[PDB]
RNA sequence: AUUGGCGAGAGACCGAUAGCGAACAAGUACAGUGAUGGAAAGAUGAAAAGAACUUUGAAAAGAGAGUGAAAAAGUACGUGA
RNA sequence: UCGAAUUUGGGUAUAGGGGCGAAAGACUAAUCGAACCAUCUAGUAGCUGGUUCCUGCCGAAGUUUCCCUCAGGAUAGCAG
RNA sequence: GUGGAGGUCAGUGACGAAGCCUAGACCGUAAGGUCGGGUCGAACGGCCUCUAGUGCAGAUCUUGGUGGUAGUAGCAAAUAUUCAAAUGAGAACUUUGAAGACUGAAGUGGGGAAAGGUUCCACGUCAACAGCAGUUGGACGUGGGUUAGUCGAUCCUAAGAGAUGGGGAAGCUCCGUUUCAAAGGCCUGAUUUUAUGCAGGCCACCAUCGAAAGGGAAUCCGGUUAAGAUUCCGGAACCUGG
RNA sequence: AAACUUUCAACAACGGAUCUCUUGGUUCUCGCAUCGAUGAAGAACGCAGCGAAAUGCGAUACGUAAUGUGAAUUGCAGAAUUCCGUGAAUCAUCGAAUCUUUGAACGCACAUUGCGCCCCUUGGUAUUCCAGGGGGCAUGCCUGUUUGAGCGUCAUUU
């Protein structure tokens, strides 16, 4: 249950805040859980998805397909994975939008800021 | 591309003026080429570089004037704080804290004592 | 109009009374605010007891002179008899009434 | 809103123009022009007898009658047939009223509070809750009233030593001090027979 | 406008709506190192200002336009 | 002839654009805006004209300066600048 | 009037530049709900009143 | 005290002819010389995957083929009196 | 009728119980025996119209007295 | 019988909730309830209670939608069209040619003022619009186009409007336009790093706004564009200030 | 007998009711006090590679600077990909600036993008004419400064 007077349970306010969230807030909203291997290797549960991460689809018709993120398309709350596409009738390939909550992160794109974030969350960072 | 403000801030007044003139010449050439090209998205970078150079030149000029007026009465109004019209009208801390020494003697002799009730 | 056997009523509602209807929806909210204000003031003036000592006085009129009640403040004669000045009594939490 | 349906300068055209006498929007050139206004029968008009804030909302009840109803509800909690009819799965409870040791008042964790309730027999009632959870039927589901469920047991203590926070997250389970004993909790929906689990100190303090 | 460049020795510019004929003359001389014979101005129906700058006989407006970059 | 033939004679203008409110309510011969009251110092408004007040009131424009007052107050009308360099 | 003030000419210039159909790429934007220029003004239908 | 401003939390309230006039580029379009008057208008699909290709037609389009869980969802788009 | 008490453009002045009128209560933006706009205002109406599901039981009055009362009320009667 | 609320049936449901259609079935005197079939796609019931913005055939009711009338009235003023070719899917209506007519110089011609605002011109182009039609268009889409010392404005004052001094008005403001006001700028001395120093009078005119037909400094001819010209080009002049 | 008319059903129309939905409204409660001559509210015009709006902004024009975050924006194009970084972003934050023409609106005026004056400076031979750049010139009132007026008036001086 909810205890603080600074937080609201209004569904209308929650949905307005979600749909009008700016890009920086959408970064956090688009978080993906780590795989078992990375969870053991890093000691953390979920991270905000990045463009060069490697992911595995665990839900939907594309479940089981691996790949690398190609775009974190924050404007429509979706990520695009290379080699996960739909083939249109006119020979063209179109990326398929996926939600990071339905993915799992298998290999993490790392730099100074990501490593600092992992340690800030309590990551061993093998 | 585009210039960087922290890099401009190490340059002197004349170097910045020369850079501004060069950027305006480059913008003129780009505006000429735009009439021939279907799209020239590179004009935006040069425009923003011009804006940044003007910002740094203004910063140096205003800081020099602040140095001239440092530690003296009657600063220029654009260099004075712009809190609010009513806030600038309001009495200063010293003026608001002025008391007659009849009241100063009263306050000194009989301040609000702190006390506790036992039971 | 007048009909049947009913008492004569005097409902004063011939002005624009609906413009000046006060409903105390905020009774609970203001009780909470008063309790918060008291807690804040107690913390601010701690350990002072949040209210001055008041004298005992006789209520006026024939209807209430059988009762005593708290007055505004002690008289200057009462403070002098107790052995302190009015200025100091006001600083140590005694309400003083000069009139 | 007090001004709803009246933000208009509409006047009746009167008779003689083969139209109803309703006040009509003046001017021209928009489509709203010449339309009926101000009437409860009119689209965009003012409703009949607009709702007022000074409608009576709270109802005064005599203190003695409130205590009468609370006492009756408490006595109804000790009738096995009333609790069963009210809807609690007390068919296998040893005895009603159900009194457990005062050790329950000091239980800190939700896990052990639930284990204690299941040990003393509230497992079926707890399972009836969180199995009865349903989406609300109607428009209340987007007025912050999305989900409905059944009420579970009410645990009555004498001194809060962690039992309230231990049972706070358990669905349907309510907690109460003997000093208060809300009638809303004792007879939900005005139906007597709340399933109540007493601590020993609470049971003694009832006198 | 491009016919005027060679058929009349006239350059056609879009200019600031705040500029007058003296300013246009001074600006053209400064920017392009030419001597100006005359400046004719009008306000276009789109709210911008167009200037016909006839250069002197000592400068070929087509050569100036080539140096500037257009055509 | 007070109708259609008389309407054919409407080719003057009683009102032109007002410099203050930009509305084409500047009465030419009275030299007064019928909407905003220009050139009077005060802006024309009436309590019986609640809709007109709503049409021209604060917040219906840009609030070029006033829109930042709430942020400046909430930060306390601070002066100077933020310090830390970079991460 | 063929003898017009600059203020009138400036208003006419703004109206001329506004008199255009909706750009086509607008319709392809994510969550677009604009289907046409609803403020389209023509000289034969509605007068702009100075 | 507070039908204004700013920041919050709520409801046995209304649910697109309702609720503010305005859920949408609404005090907008539009009317009037002017003061002023002042609308209508939300919903494809999880995803455009918005129908490649063939054929008839000047073309719109039709007929196939195909996409889709559904075209008894084709942008004249939920249901469809 | 047509060389003047002529016709007419533009500018300008007069504003609502006010103007203007070779005077018709004419005209004053299709509005005139008091313009138009908004507000008071959901103005008042003994007067016209309407007033939304079923079944069951009982079941009238248009008469008395008073009223600037006579298309309305009070009053008694009839009814539940 | 309807919207919402407390409780309960650990009620129904993407294996199909709600809604809608159904001369298909059942229950109730009735208000109504229930079931099957079709369509559909996301929520919804029974019971006990609570609550109301709770039930429509009418109000020349409100808003919206739709009929019969009815392929009906009407598209009959302004003398009037015809042949051929081209283009085009398509020609009574577009283009060209030929012919027949009309306006008949207080024009159906050539320009302008107010007003409009791009309607001008070109290219593409016909879903809507054009009293039929349309390949055409003042339509639609995209662009191009308005060049001044001399033409106007700008200056002057007209009937008027209107600050200031001052007076009135609770006040929004009103009067008044030179008034009961201490209401200003000309020449000359000028060492021209540089602007002044004292000179001696000079009317007493009181701000300002008010005319694209009144007053008023000065430009013509020829040529030139798809569309500009007393404005551009060529030539030939003139005025003002210095 | 058909046609026609009428009734019912199925399918197809017309139309947009019903059901479900909801970034909107409405009401109640709580907290806070902050517009403007340092030029507000409001108005006009303009600014984007490709925008008519809405939103944002002001010739530094969907923005500059600073701070945080830490890799986007997205309809297309373009660019970036040294992205393990003083660094993407129509991000957030915001304390430095810019802020056209206006507006109480302030040189005068304004149905004009009209007409002046003062200081510094530059160019045209130039204190005087013309032009460009920068900075200025409203009213009432207050305190003070300076220069004054009045046989209002004091003393001293011809
Ligand atoms: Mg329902
Ligand atoms: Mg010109
Ligand atoms: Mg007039
Ligand atoms: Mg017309
Ligand atoms: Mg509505
Ligand atoms: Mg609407
Ligand atoms: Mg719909
Ligand atoms: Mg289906
Ligand atoms: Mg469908
Ligand atoms: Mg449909
Ligand atoms: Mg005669
Ligand atoms: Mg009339
Ligand atoms: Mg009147
Ligand atoms: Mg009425
Ligand atoms: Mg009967
Ligand atoms: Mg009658
Ligand atoms: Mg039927
Ligand atoms: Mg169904
Ligand atoms: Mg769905
Ligand atoms: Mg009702
Ligand atoms: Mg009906
Ligand atoms: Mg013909
Ligand atoms: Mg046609
Ligand atoms: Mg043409
Ligand atoms: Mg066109
Ligand atoms: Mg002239
Ligand atoms: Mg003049
Ligand atoms: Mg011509
Ligand atoms: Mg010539």
């Amino acid at each position: 249950a909810k205890q603080s007077l600074d937080v609201s349970s209004d569904r209308r306010k929650a949905r307005k805040a979600y749909f009008t969230a700016p890009s920086s807030q959408r970064r956090v909203l688009l978080s993906a859980p780590l795989s078992k291997e990375l969870r053991a290797q890093y000691g953390i549960k979920a991270l905000p998805i990045r463009r060069d991460d490697e992911v595995l689809v665990v839900r939907g018709s594309k479940k089981g397909q691996e790949g690398k993120i190609s775009s974190v398309y924050r404007l429509k709350f979706a990520v695009q994975v290379d080699k996960v596409t739909k083939e249109k009738v006119n020979g063209a390939s179109v990326p398929i939008n996926l939600h990071p909550s339905k993915l799992v992160i298998t290999k993490l794109h790392l730099d100074k800021d990501r490593k600092a974030l992992i340690q800030r969350k309590g990551g061993k960072l093998e | 591309a585009g210039v960087k403000a922290y890099e401009l801030r190490t340059k002197s007044k004349e170097q910045l003026a020369s850079q501004l003139v060069d950027l305006k010449k480059e913008l003129a050439e780009l505006k000429v080429q735009k009439l021939s090209r279907p799209s020239l998205p590179k004009i935006k970078t040069v425009r923003k570089s011009i804006a940044c150079v003007l910002t740094v030149i203004n910063e140096q000029q205003r800081e020099a004037v602040r140095q001239l007026y440092k530690g003296k009465k009657y600063q220029p109004k654009d260099l004075r704080a712009k809190k609010t019209r009513a806030l600038r009208r309001a009495l200063t801390k010293f003026e608001a804290s002025q008391v007659t020494e009849k009241q100063r003697k009263k306050q000194i002799a009989f301040p609000q004592r702190k006390y506790a009730i036992k039971a | 109009a007048i009909s049947k056997n009913l008492p004569i009523l005097k409902n004063h509602f011939r002005k624009h009374w609906q413009e000046r209807v006060k409903v105390h929806f905020d009774q609970a909210g203001k009780k909470v605010s008063r309790r918060n204000a008291r807690a804040t003031r107690a913390a601010k003036i701690a350990p002072r007891p949040l209210d001055l000592l008041r004298p005992v006085v006789r209520a006026p009129t024939v209807k209430y002179n059988r009762k005593v009640r708290a007055g505004r403040g002690f008289t200057l004669a009462e403070v002098k008899a107790a052995g302190l000045t009015a200025a100091y009594a006001r600083t140590i939490g005694i309400a003083v009434d000069h009139r | 809103s007090e001004k709803a349906g009246h933000q208009t300068s509409a006047e009746s055209w009167g008779t003689g123009r083969a139209v109803a006498r309703i006040p009509r929007v003046g001017g021209g050139g928009t489509g709203r022009s010449g339309q009926g206004a101000f009437g409860n029968m009119c689209r965009g008009g003012r409703m009949f007898a607009p709702t007022k804030t000074w409608r009576k909302w709270n109802v005064k009840v005599n203190h003695n009658e409130k205590r009468y109803a609370t006492a009756s509800a408490i006595a109804a909690t000790a009738v096995a047939s009333l609790v069963l009819a009210r809807g609690h799965r007390v068919e296998k409870i040893p005895e009603i009223p159900l009194v457990v040791s005062t050790d329950l008042e000091s239980i800190q964790k939700t896990k052990e509070a639930v284990a204690a309730l299941k040990a003393v027999g509230a497992h079926s009632d707890l399972l009836k809750v969180l199995k009865s959870k349903k989406l609300r039927a109607g428009k209340g589901k987007y007025r912050n009233r999305r989900w409905t469920q059944r009420r579970g047991p009410l645990v009555v203590y004498a001194e809060d030593n962690g039992i309230v926070k231990a049972l706070r997250n358990v669905p349907g389970v309510e907690t109460a001090n003997v000093a208060s004993l809300n009638l809303l909790q004792l007879a939900p929906g005005a139906h007597l027979g709340r399933f109540v689990i007493w601590t020993e100190a609470a049971f003694t303090k009832l006198d | 406008a491009m016919k005027k460049v060679e058929d009349g020795n006239i350059l056609v510019f879009q200019v600031s709506m705040k500029a007058n004929k003296y300013q246009i003359k001074k600006a053209v001389k400064e920017l392009y190192e030419v001597d100006v014979l005359k400046v004719n101005t009008l306000v276009r129906p789109n709210g911008t200002k167009k200037a016909y700058v006839r250069l002197t006989a000592d400068y070929d407006a087509l050569d100036i336009a080539n140096r500037i970059g257009y055509i | 002839g007070k109708g259609t033939p008389s309407f054919g004679k409407r080719h003057n203008k009683s009102h032109t654009l007002c410099n203050r409110c930009g509305r084409r309510s500047f009465h030419v011969q009275k030299k007064t805006c019928s909407s905003c009251g220009y050139p009077a110092a005060k802006t024309r408004s009436y309590n019986w004209g609640a809709k007109a007040k709503r049409r021209h009131t604060t917040g219906t424009g840009r609030m070029r300066y006033l829109k930042h007052v709430s942020r400046r107050f909430k930060n306390g009308f601070q002066t100077g600048s933020a310090s830390k360099a970079s991460a | 009037a063929a003898q017009k003030s600059f203020r009138i000419k400036q208003k006419m210039a703004k109206a001329k530049k506004q008199n255009r159909p909706l750009p086509q790429w607008i319709r392809l934007r994510t969550n677009n709900t604009i289907r046409y220029n609803a403020k389209r003004r023509n000289w034969r239908r509605t007068k702009m009143n100075i």
